[PDB]
RNA sequence: GGUUGCGGCCAUAUCUACCAGAAAGCACCGUUUCCCGUCCGAUCAACUGUAGUUAAGCUGGUAAGAGCCUGACCGAGUAGUGUAGUGGGUGACCAUACGCGAAACUCAGGUGCUGCAAUCU
RNA sequence: GGAGAACAGAAAUCUCCAGUAGAACAAAAGGGUAAAAGCCCCCUUGAUUUUGAUUUUCAGUGUGAAUACAAACCAUGAAAG
RNA sequence: AGAGGUUCCGGGGUCACCUUGACCUAUUCUCAAACUUUAAAUAUGUAAGAAGUCCUUGUUACUUAAUUGAACGUGGACAU
């Protein structure tokens, strides 16, 4: 039975009735994707400046 | 059939740019792309590895991830009704610095040395940009300057 | 000869050194390429260039606005140290390799760490770090457009910056002494080479062969009397000569730039202007066309 | 005018084209390298003809390239043959010439077997001093206009000593 | 200011014709024992800066030059185009209102600028 | 493509000049490529191991294809890579 | 669509000729969804800062020839 195929009515009102929503950045973003021997690294001078702090404050 | 590959309809656009084909000058691969950097997508197409694809082409993100001879960029993509981050490994010959970022650069620097020098005074500075005013009020010399223009030109036709 | 302008409206042209035939770009960025997550740290190369009289060896880093000279040593200041003859000889690229890398150390601060291959053998010896120490000056080889034979005397230079200290990566068997049919290297015939062995024993079989190929090369070493034997004493005394002072004095110039300016600009065609290329024009058609 | 704008052979290159390989172009590489006194280089076909005789990468010729004064010695000997005499052609028009001799004929006789008749192709690369600079690896320029070789000039240089002509039958 | 080595932008740098180049540099150029590579020391390799030369490369200059680049109230506010009307017209299309706005053409100017290092009457 | 070379010419091989790609890259078409990505030579197996991340079709599932790394282990090259 | 350019490039006609085709050069008329040096309008990505900027110097097994950088920080300053 011949009929519609596809059509991009109504999708823009559909789309905006609820908004487009922007993805609502982050501080300290996931290091999912950064490379692995900065990640490594990051860890130990992470874990060593609180180390310090800690050391400095106590 | 509908073809639907990766670089379908990407004819024109992966093109090369009129007397500018060969090889890519060493100010690409010279440039330092740091983690925050805001760039410009814009793909090479003699660089065949690490290509974006062609809907992530005019995009502008922020780098994330620098590696070896990449970048990973975040483009924010609308799918549907919302955004989605899309995390992008593409090497530095497709990528470019932000000239608006380095001009917003500059625009800081300017900023916080006008705000130094209202500092050294005691006056306000009023730092923010402001959009093209109405113009002011002017006094038009006629001296060498005498109003002199005539009316419509009638239909010739010089076929 | 006589192109078409669609020919010359489509012509790309290559660079300007690819035009001039001096750099190969496809080498280049291979070699000027850092790691974009070694941020701005250079990547140091070992130019090595060879005219005919002289060698350039230069310490070079690159940025956008151009390339950066960090140390630069030539063989016509070999001189000072006291090899006066045969300056693009094999032995020469290795004492103005030797002397780069000594000017280099002692650049940076690394001269007394470091000294190299003091007691020269002519061994594939590779410069190794010092434990707890600074690491050794990292320096890449870059020869340009000329071949790798074995044999070549860049990789003299190559030797003699990796004596020097520097450590230049690289591998034995481009030296002179390396065999096709084995996979080992003849280190006394490396260094007779160093010490300029293969022009001794030229030199004293043009002699015993033909004393007038012996007068038209070598003129110059019975000039000053520098007997056959003695190359090995000199370049040995030449390689402590360069160990001991390789600060780079430079020359006096006899002259300052504004008189050396002001002295080549009369030689120098000035480029003529609109007014007097028009008069040109007009006064060639006036000529041309004044019925004869 | 100059010392360096001189007419100096570069080379003479001696070709010998036959149709088939094997035996007869064995025999073919014997005379060129007897001849020349180095070993000569073959030349496949390009292409198939079938009429030619010859199929794709079939070595169907053999040539050599002398430089230096043993070119200039076999010159002498292939233009005895041709009676020191050459035409108004065989001369190109950047400055080469060369022409085409019979039987190899008697100059440096070998122990000669049943080989039989083998003509060849004699050509002479003329230039000046200072070609080089187009052959040459790095720097690799192109010769001006008034040190490049043209015919007038190499055909006066043959009409010059070894003292022939052209043109004349 | 010349020149070299390494370059950045990659024709204002390319191409064609011709002329000039002091000094140094570069180059051609000389040699084939060694390292090495060729059918051929032509290229590549080595050796000598010695026998020679600026002839060429190279650099600069010239051309109502080709090309290229820049600018223009030059074309031209033209073509196209966003928006508006119960506008015109049978229609094709078109005019108007609020906006944005080319390209070819035509003229004028230009014909490499420059970074690091070394050297040169 | 032009000019030349016994047989040899329209076309056999040899030589020179011009040659911005008008060639080639397995296969459609498009893109890309000139000291190359083409042609020839030398060495080789990275067409290997393990695991995440990413991109495109996407529901941001699967499959296919690809991208950039990380720990190895190798290949190549003077080396950068 | 005409102009200019001599050839056993099979124009028949000297046995160098009115009755030469292609080709080459300078021009000429008209075009292209799957042609292009160019190149809009409309639509479209990003940025316009306190998660910021500057100064000092802590951590690291990453990175550098080298606390040289990288990333995250302490402390200080800047809130019409
Ligand atoms: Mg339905
Ligand atoms: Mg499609
Ligand atoms: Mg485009
Ligand atoms: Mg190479
Ligand atoms: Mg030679
Ligand atoms: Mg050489
Ligand atoms: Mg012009
Ligand atoms: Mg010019
Ligand atoms: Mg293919
Ligand atoms: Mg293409
Ligand atoms: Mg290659
Ligand atoms: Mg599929
Ligand atoms: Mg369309």
């Amino acid at each position: 039975a011949k009929s519609k195929n596809h059509t991009a009515h109504n999708q823009t009102r559909k789309a905006h009735r609820n908004g487009i929503k922007k993805p609502k950045t982050y501080k300290y973003p996931s290091l999912k994707g950064v490379d692995p021997k900065f990640r490594r690294n990051h860890k130990h001078a992470l874990h060593g400046t609180a180390k310090a702090l800690a050391a400095a404050k106590k | 059939g509908k073809s639907h590959g990766y670089r379908s309809r990407t004819r024109y656009m992966f093109q090369r740019d009129f007397r500018k084909h060969g090889a890519v000058h060493l100010s690409t691969y010279l440039k330092v792309y740091k983690v925050g950097d805001i760039v410009d997508i814009k793909a090479n197409g003699s660089i065949q590895k690490g290509m974006p694809h062609k809907f992530y082409q005019g995009k502008t993100g922020v780098v994330y991830n620098v590696t070896k001879s990449s970048v990973g960029v975040i483009i924010n993509k609308m799918v549907g009704n919302r955004y989605l981050e899309k995390r992008l490994n593409l090497r530095v010959e497709h990528i470019k610095h932000s000239k608006c970022r380095q001009e917003f650069l500059e625009r800081v620097k300017a900023n916080a040395a006008k705000r130094a020098e209202a500092k050294a005074q005691g006056v306000a500075v009023q730092l923010k940009r402001q959009p093209a005013q109405p113009r002011e009020s002017r006094i038009v010399s006629t001296e060498g300057n005498v109003p002199q223009t005539l009316a419509p030109v009638p239909y010739e036709t010089f076929i | 000869d006589a192109k078409s302008s669609a020919y010359s409206s489509r012509f790309q042209t290559p660079f300007r050194r690819r035009r001039e035939g001096k750099t190969d770009y496809y080498q280049r960025k291979r070699l000027v390429t850092q790691h974009k997550a070694k941020y701005n740290t250079p990547k140091y190369r070992l130019v090595v260039r060879f005219t005919n009289k002289d060698i350039i060896c230069q310490i070079i880093s690159s940025t956008i606005t151009g390339d950066v000279v960090l140390a630069a040593a030539y063989s016509h200041e070999l001189p000072r140290y006291g090899i006066t003859h045969g300056l693009t000889n094999w032995a020469a690229a290795y004492a103005t390799g030797l002397l780069i890398a000594r000017r280099t150390l002692q650049k940076l601060g690394l001269d007394e760490t470091y000294k190299g291959v003091e007691e020269v053998e002519g061994e594939y010896e590779l410069t190794e770090a010092v434990e707890d120490g600074p690491r050794p000056f990292k320096v890449f080889l870059d020869i340009g457009l000329q071949r790798t034979t074995t044999g070549a005397r860049v990789f003299g230079a190559l030797k003699g910056a990796s004596d020097g200290g520097l450590y230049v990566p690289h591998s034995e068997n481009r030296f002179p002494g390396w065999d096709f049919e084995t996979e080992e290297i003849d280190p006394e015939l490396l260094r007779s080479y160093i010490f300029g062995g293969h022009v001794s024993q030229y030199m004293e079989e043009l002699a015993d062969d033909d004393e007038e190929r012996f007068s038209e090369l070598f003129k110059g070493y019975l000039a000053d009397d520098i007997d056959a034997d003695s190359l090995e004493d000199i370049y040995t005394s030449a390689h402590e000569a360069i160990r001991a002072d390789p600060a780079f004095k430079p020359t006096e110039k006899k002259f300052t730039k504004e008189q050396y300016a002001a002295e080549s600009k009369k030689y120098r065609q000035t480029k003529l202007s609109k007014e007097e290329r028009a008069a040109r024009v007009a006064a060639k058609i006036a000529a041309l066309a004044g019925q004869q | 005018q100059n010392p360096m704008r001189d007419l100096k052979i570069e080379k003479l290159v001696l070709n010998i084209s036959v149709g088939e390989s094997g035996d007869r172009l064995t025999r073919a590489s014997k005379v060129l390298e007897q001849l020349s006194g180095q070993t000569p280089v073959q030349s496949k076909a390009r292409y198939t003809v079938r009429t030619f005789g010859i199929r794709r990468n079939e070595k169907i010729a053999v040539h050599v390239t002398v430089r230096g004064p043993k070119a200039e010695e076999i010159l002498e000997r292939g233009l005895k043959v041709k009676e020191y005499q050459l035409r108004d052609r065989n001369f190109s028009a950047t400055g080469n010439f060369g022409f085409g001799i019979d039987e190899h004929i008697d100059l440096g006789i070998k122990y000669d077997p049943s080989i039989g008749i083998f003509g060849m192709d004699f050509y002479v690369v003329m230039n000046r001093p200072g070609a080089r600079v187009t052959r040459r690896k790095r720097c690799k320029g192109t010769v001006g206009n008034s040190h490049k070789t043209t015919k007038e000039d190499t055909v006066s240089w043959f009409k010059q000593k070894y003292d022939a002509d052209v043109l004349d039958k």
